[PDB]
């Protein structure tokens, strides 16, 4: 799928009410689980395990932050309590702007997602694997706050696709043609 | 019943449009509170019931009259606030008696006379204020009565001078305030006996020449003068506040500040001049350890001491920004330095030690210096710099090593910097700026997301020149069907046939201008079959190399030499059809040829108006033109277009030559119908572009251009009849 | 054309700086005429030349004498005195220390 | 710490049958731990993946064994019983120093 | 100029900790000023001379809040102490994410906005107007709490067209070919 | 409001020459205000265009005279000339049960 584009910002306070950025870039892939939009908010990790419908109501984390989670090794557990669907779904509803998988040792988890087409995640799905996933983990583990801002391009590969102004003047000049040829089959039957 | 009782008794009674002290009231209330109340005057004992008062407010009322006896046995009385009342003076006789006071608001009645007895008694007061009243002279007198005072304000007042020992009693004073006042002259003891003062507050007084009177006190922590017209700062000014931190002198027209100014002041932390132009050396801050961040950006320094480093051991921050530095000592220490900036000095290279260690180093300016040379290696001790700006230098390679942290690189300047960026090395930068797009290029803009200052814009493509494989197609048949026929009718036209009227002459001129707009054409698209998808290295010398010019030369003079010998035919269309004409006709196309020559040479040498494109076409200038060759063009091909239709018109009017007539017609309607839309797009950078594209421009300019071109010749040879016979007849001619 | 006289009951030596004052409804107590130890006698602008001040010792009594009055001038009166170390002119009304009751005058 | 796999990053997943699974949260990072005793406001309850600690329900106590019954309350709040009361009603047992009434 | 899409989202906090959310949608005007980017965070209103640049000391905002900011009448301000490029840039160097100009009064503001592209700033600058401006005035004047969600247009672009636009081209190329078949013979 | 121009969403932006302009804040809305003196924590500067009321960095007292001067400290802070102390320095008295020293 089309490739997601995060800017994780490290920021920090000086004394006087002013704050001086970083930003480290990454590339994960959307999925078509959730929309494609663009998103941004506080880097928080969920663990796979304690991101569940079935426990009570704890921590209730405010609203608007992007959540990273990890994935495990499926056989290590030999009792999947919820899908990946089902822990994107449970993340939004939490309150996370977007959701962002480690998928480097769960390769299954892609394979569902592009899957699981038929609903569609109103807030984005984006998963990051590789080098990027191990770039993001320590990010998350060294540091002690962030803020992932997910994005697209909003051009596609043709860059706006100008291939549709340079068949609009070829269909003008066509158009053109052929109603002089129109009006010449008109006054030679007339 | 009005009041609002808090818990612990505090009467709260404000706003509630009272003209009088409020009654009914418990007796043993702490804290009374009518501010905004309608209280024109106080009574004679008006707080009998309030023995226990401890903080009274009156802030707000038209207060405008005190009986002597009233707020009398109020010796709990610990705060009073006067401050936004109408009271002409203090109340001399109303205040006495209150031994317990110890804060006393007077900030905004309009004071303009203090008795000489005023605050007798107020043996334990630490805080006056004196804001906004409209005194006229210090009241010394007055003062002398208060030697447990704290904290002065004299901030708005209008004060001319200050006297000898004004503060001679208050040896206790710590904060003192004379913001605003207009005051022009300080005497050499004014602020004598004042010790134990930590702030002093000239602000935005009229102060000649530097005060001396602070050299009287031993214990000043911070000082400030604003909106001073002080001028110059003597050496050993500040010998007598060893424990000063903060000073602030800006925005006063300093010109000479010393060399020994700011000497031995040991917790000193920031020190910033600006606009002190006969400064030529560097200030002797030796013993001043502790600096934290050190400006100076208007004065004439000449080179930077190798002591700077390795002392002000945290200095934060540096700033140079107009001086006459040539030289830059290595600043070998001084980790804790975390932005410097060298901008518009005399610096000519930079060498590699120049920025050795330098950790934590973050922002790094050098935007207007002589530079011509950087050492390969002499970023590679850099930290996480985030924010490199070398630009407006005499730049020709730009080193790349220990590099890969930048988040932002800025190269606006630098035109002899011809070379192309390696992308590699940048990897998470974010903002770049470089003296040509085709630097950008390499960078994958518009698709590790990285912006561009300079946009490409299709306008210099990234990719290949032409583009679409439709657009290079049919500009390929352009050139092809105008070279060859153009090459055709001349043959026909100059060569075998021996008749040369005025028509035909006119038709191989312009036969002749359409295959020169041909040539031009077929450069070009030789140019884009050899750039095949690598466009970028060879516009990065296209455009600044003869090449532009002179295919932007053959372009331009094709168009105004066709455009030229068009109306010239119409002109001599009409005068045959209204009834020796060779030579002025002959003449007058030698007049039109020199005349597009010309105005093809124009921007060769004036202004450098090419190089503005890839197509190197002034006429379009997809960037803002200077309006001075564009609309002028424009205005005079429009005017031969008008011209030629109204004499086309009326010689149509007006009435064998019928052939020559519709030829031209045709002619013409093909000439105004193609060159509109170029005209059109030439001023479409200039408006706003509402749902205008760059590329669609580009692309029409270059379907267009060379219409005409390519499509006269062949109506020549179809259409003329008579014209069709001479080709017959020439043909015969070569073959026998 | 009238005259205000204002007798002090308390009675210890010579009182200093005497004075008259005069208020509008709403507003501050202006002075109008003072006088002090010595006998020299300090007027307001305003009503400089009109009015007179005199002070008899003998039974230290204050007397106003006010001729020619305007309309304006309608408002209340107060005889205002105090006793130690003033330097000052009796113009300021924070010197004083002893108030009148005050009469009307219209 | 003893637990069948442990991955770095979000520490170990799957505790033992019978130690309590508990994820602490600092900064940005949420990492899972095992333990016997879940700590002051967190009670152990038998999920059906595994034995996990949560939160406490209980209003104004800083212990608990359950959603509903606390074994530990504040100081600011009573513990008149296994259900929590703001102050218990006259006429019971007094306070001791063992806050039971 | 972009035609930037705000989103305000009101969120309710359920017991249970499930967030229900509303969103109202908006069109505003992406200013040359700042890049055309989409950002996304919690309003803050600043009061227009809130954004004064003398170095006092200021309160701390958490990072990535989008500004808010009414700009009054012009002759209301003799003196302005910044401009509307000196107040985005105080905004982002305080901390903000978005700033969003409710430009109902000063047209000059929208002027030199555009005008002012000679140092862009990273981050989005969007003013607004009419009702769309008079409705985010309300729901920051009536609610507490809201989130801002500043997306820029998605370009598409090719509504149909394309497959059946070359299909078209074809039907006019070989209608145009047996035009020239049919003259020949 | 006391104030000259008090706008509906911003409230007020200009007021009289002795009044102090203050930024309130709450929710997502700051709105001027107007007040004879600064709330508590706060100090006011006067100046010809408009007067101010700022807010004081100095810790351990919640009101103050100036930028580095403060007149009341917290409830377990001496108040020695201008500054809070858990306890002044050597030759100086104890807070004599008046919290100042």
């Amino acid at each position: 799928k089309e490739t997601a584009f995060v800017e994780v910002v490290l920021f920090e306070s000086s004394p006087s009410g002013d704050y001086t950025t970083y930003t480290t870039g990454l590339t994960g892939r959307f999925s078509r689980a959730g929309a494609t939009l663009s998103a941004e908010g506080e880097i928080v990790q969920m663990h796979p395990l304690g991101l569940c419908n079935n426990n009570d109501e704890e921590d209730l984390y405010e609203y608007g932050w992007v959540g990273v989670v990890k994935l495990e090794q499926p056989e290590l557990d030999p009792k999947p309590c919820l899908t990946v669907l089902g822990k994107a779904k449970r993340a939004v509803q939490r309150g996370a702007t977007a959701v962002i998988f480690d998928v480097s040792e769960n390769p299954e988890a892609i394979d569902q997602l592009n899957q699981g087409s038929e609903d569609p995640l109103k807030r984005p799905v984006v998963y990051v694997k590789g080098a990027d996933a191990i770039k993001l983990m320590n990010i998350v583990n060294k540091q002690k706050v962030a803020r992932a801002r997910i994005q697209h391009r909003p051009p596609r590969q043709p860059t706006e696709y100008f291939d549709m102004g340079i068949f609009l003047a070829f269909f003008v000049v066509v158009s053109l043609v052929c109603l002089i040829l129109l009006v010449k089959i008109k006054l030679k039957q007339r | 019943a009005p009041c609002s009782c808090d818990g612990d008794r505090r009467v709260d009674c404000s706003g509630k449009g009272l003209t009088a002290v409020p009654e009914g009231l418990s007796a043993f209330t702490q804290a009374l509170d009518i501010s905004m109340n309608n209280i024109t005057q106080l009574p004679e004992d008006a707080f009998a019931n309030f023995p226990f008062l401890e903080e009274l407010q009156l802030a707000g009322n038209d207060l405008s009259f005190i009986h002597p006896k009233a707020l009398s046995g109020l010796k709990e009385l610990k705060v009073l606030t006067l401050q936004n009342n109408q009271l002409k003076t203090v109340p001399s006789e109303a205040i006495r008696g209150l031994s317990a006071l110890q804060s006393l608001r007077l900030d905004a009645n309009h004071i303009t006379s203090v008795p000489e007895d005023s605050f007798e008694g107020l043996v334990q007061l630490r805080h006056l204020w004196l804001d906004d009243n409209s005194l006229t002279e210090v009241p010394v007198h007055p003062l002398s009565n208060l030697p447990t005072l704290q904290a002065l304000t004299l901030a708005l007042n209008k004060i001319s001078s200050i006297p000898d020992f004004a503060f001679t009693n208050l040896s206790s004073l710590v904060v003192l305030h004379l913001h605003n006042n207009k005051i022009r002259s300080l005497s050499q003891h004014c602020f004598d006996g004042l010790d134990n003062l930590e702030t002093l507050d000239l602000n935005y007084n009229n102060l000649g020449e530097f005060p001396q009177a602070i050299k009287a006190l031993p214990s000043l922590k911070e000082l400030g003068f604003h909106s001073n017209s002080i001028s110059v700062i003597p050496d050993g000014a500040f010998d007598g506040n060893p424990l000063l931190r903060t000073i602030h002198l800006y925005d006063n027209p300093l010109s000479f500040v010393g060399n020994s100014a700011f000497h031995n002041l040991s917790d000193l932390h920031s020190l910033v001049i600006r606009g002190a132009s006969m400064v030529q050396q560097f200030p002797n801050l030796t013993g001043t350890v502790h600096l934290e961040s050190l400006t100076l950006t208007g004065t004439k320094i000449s080179s930077i001491p190798n002591n700077l480093c390795q002392e002000q051991k945290m200095l934060r921050t540096l700033d140079l920004s107009y001086n006459n530095i040539r030289d830059l000592p290595s600043f070998n220490g001084c980790h804790a330095l975390e932005e410097i900036s060298l901008q518009r000095n005399q610096i000519y290279q930079i060498k590699e030690g120049t920025f050795q260690g330098l950790i934590s180093l973050r922002i790094l300016d050098l935007s207007r210096n002589l530079i011509h040379e950087i050492h390969s290696r002499a970023f590679a001790t850099l930290g996480p710099i985030t924010n490199l700006d070398v630009s407006f230098n005499e730049l020709t390679s730009f080193p790349t090593e220990g590099l890969n942290g930048l988040n932002q690189l800025k190269l606006v300047g630098n035109f002899k910097l011809k070379e192309a960026l390696a992308a590699k090395d940048f990897v998470n930068l974010r903002s770049l700026s470089v003296p040509y797009a085709y630097q950008c290029c390499a960078f994958w803009g518009c698709d590790i997301i990285i912006h561009c200052t300079p946009s490409t814009g299709a306008f210099k493509p990234c990719e290949y020149l032409l583009g679409s494989w439709m657009i290079r197609l049919t500009v390929w048949f352009i050139f092809l069907v105008a070279l060859f026929f153009n090459l055709l009718v001349i043959l026909t036209t100059f060569a075998s046939c021996t008749s040369l009227p005025s028509s035909k002459l006119f038709i191989g001129l312009i036969s002749v201008s359409n295959l020169f707009m041909g040539i031009y054409t077929g450069i070009l698209t030789f140019l884009d079959a050899v750039s095949w998808g690598r466009f970028a290295e060879f516009g990065i010398w296209w455009e600044t190399g003869s090449g532009c010019k002179v295919a932007g030369f053959l372009a331009v003079f094709s168009s105004e030499s066709a455009i030229f010998l068009l109306m010239l035919a119409t002109v001599e269309r009409s005068l045959s059809a209204k009834d020796n004409h060779l030579k002025q006709f002959r003449v007058a196309a030698l007049l039109a040829f020199l005349g597009a020559t010309v105005a093809g040479c124009f921007p060769l040498f004036h202004r450098g108006e090419y190089s503005a494109s890839p197509l190197c076409l002034p006429f379009p200038t997809g960037e803002t033109p200077s309006l001075g060759f564009t609309v002028t063009l424009v205005l005079l091909n429009s005017l031969a277009f008008l011209l030629m239709a109204v004499i086309y018109t009326k010689l149509y009017c007006n009435l064998s030559q019928s052939s020559m007539i519709k030829h031209v017609a045709w002619l013409i309607f093909t000439n105004c119908i193609f060159f509109c839309p170029v005209a059109f797009f030439s001023f479409a950078p200039l408006i706003t572009a509402i749902s205008i594209s760059p590329e669609i421009m580009k692309s029409v300019t270059l379907i267009f251009f060379p219409l005409p071109a390519c499509l006269n010749p062949v109506l020549y040879v179809f259409f003329n009849p008579k014209f069709k016979e001479d080709w017959k007849l020439l043909k015969r001619r070569v073959t026998k | 054309s009238l005259r205000l006289s204002c007798a002090a009951s308390g009675y210890t030596y010579s009182p200093y700086c005497m004075g008259w004052f005069r208020q509008a409804p709403g507003k501050a107590r202006e002075g109008v005429a003072t006088v002090d130890l010595d006998g020299s006698t300090i007027y307001a602008d305003s009503v400089k030349g009109r009015f007179t001040i005199s002070q008899d010792n003998a039974k230290n009594t204050l007397y106003l004498q006010m001729n020619s009055l305007k309309p304006e001038d309608t408002a209340m009166y107060y005889c205002a005195s105090r006793t130690r170390a003033g330097v000052t002119c009796g113009l300021n009304w924070a010197i004083f220390s002893y108030w009148g009751q005050g009469t009307q005058v219209t | 710490k003893g637990c069948l796999s442990c991955s770095k990053d979000n520490g170990c997943s799957r505790c033992q049958q019978k130690l309590f699974f508990f994820l602490r949260r600092e900064g940005m990072r949420q990492y899972g731990e095992c333990l016997h005793s879940c700590p002051s406001g967190y009670y152990g309850h038998r999920a059906p993946d595994m034995n996990r600690c949560a939160r406490c329900r209980i209003e104004n106590c800083d212990s608990c064994f359950s959603k509903d019954f606390c074994t530990k309350c504040k100081v600011g709040f009573y513990l008149h019983r296994g259900r929590c009361f703001d102050e218990c009603p006259d006429g019971f047992a007094p306070l001791d120093e063992t806050m039971e009434c």
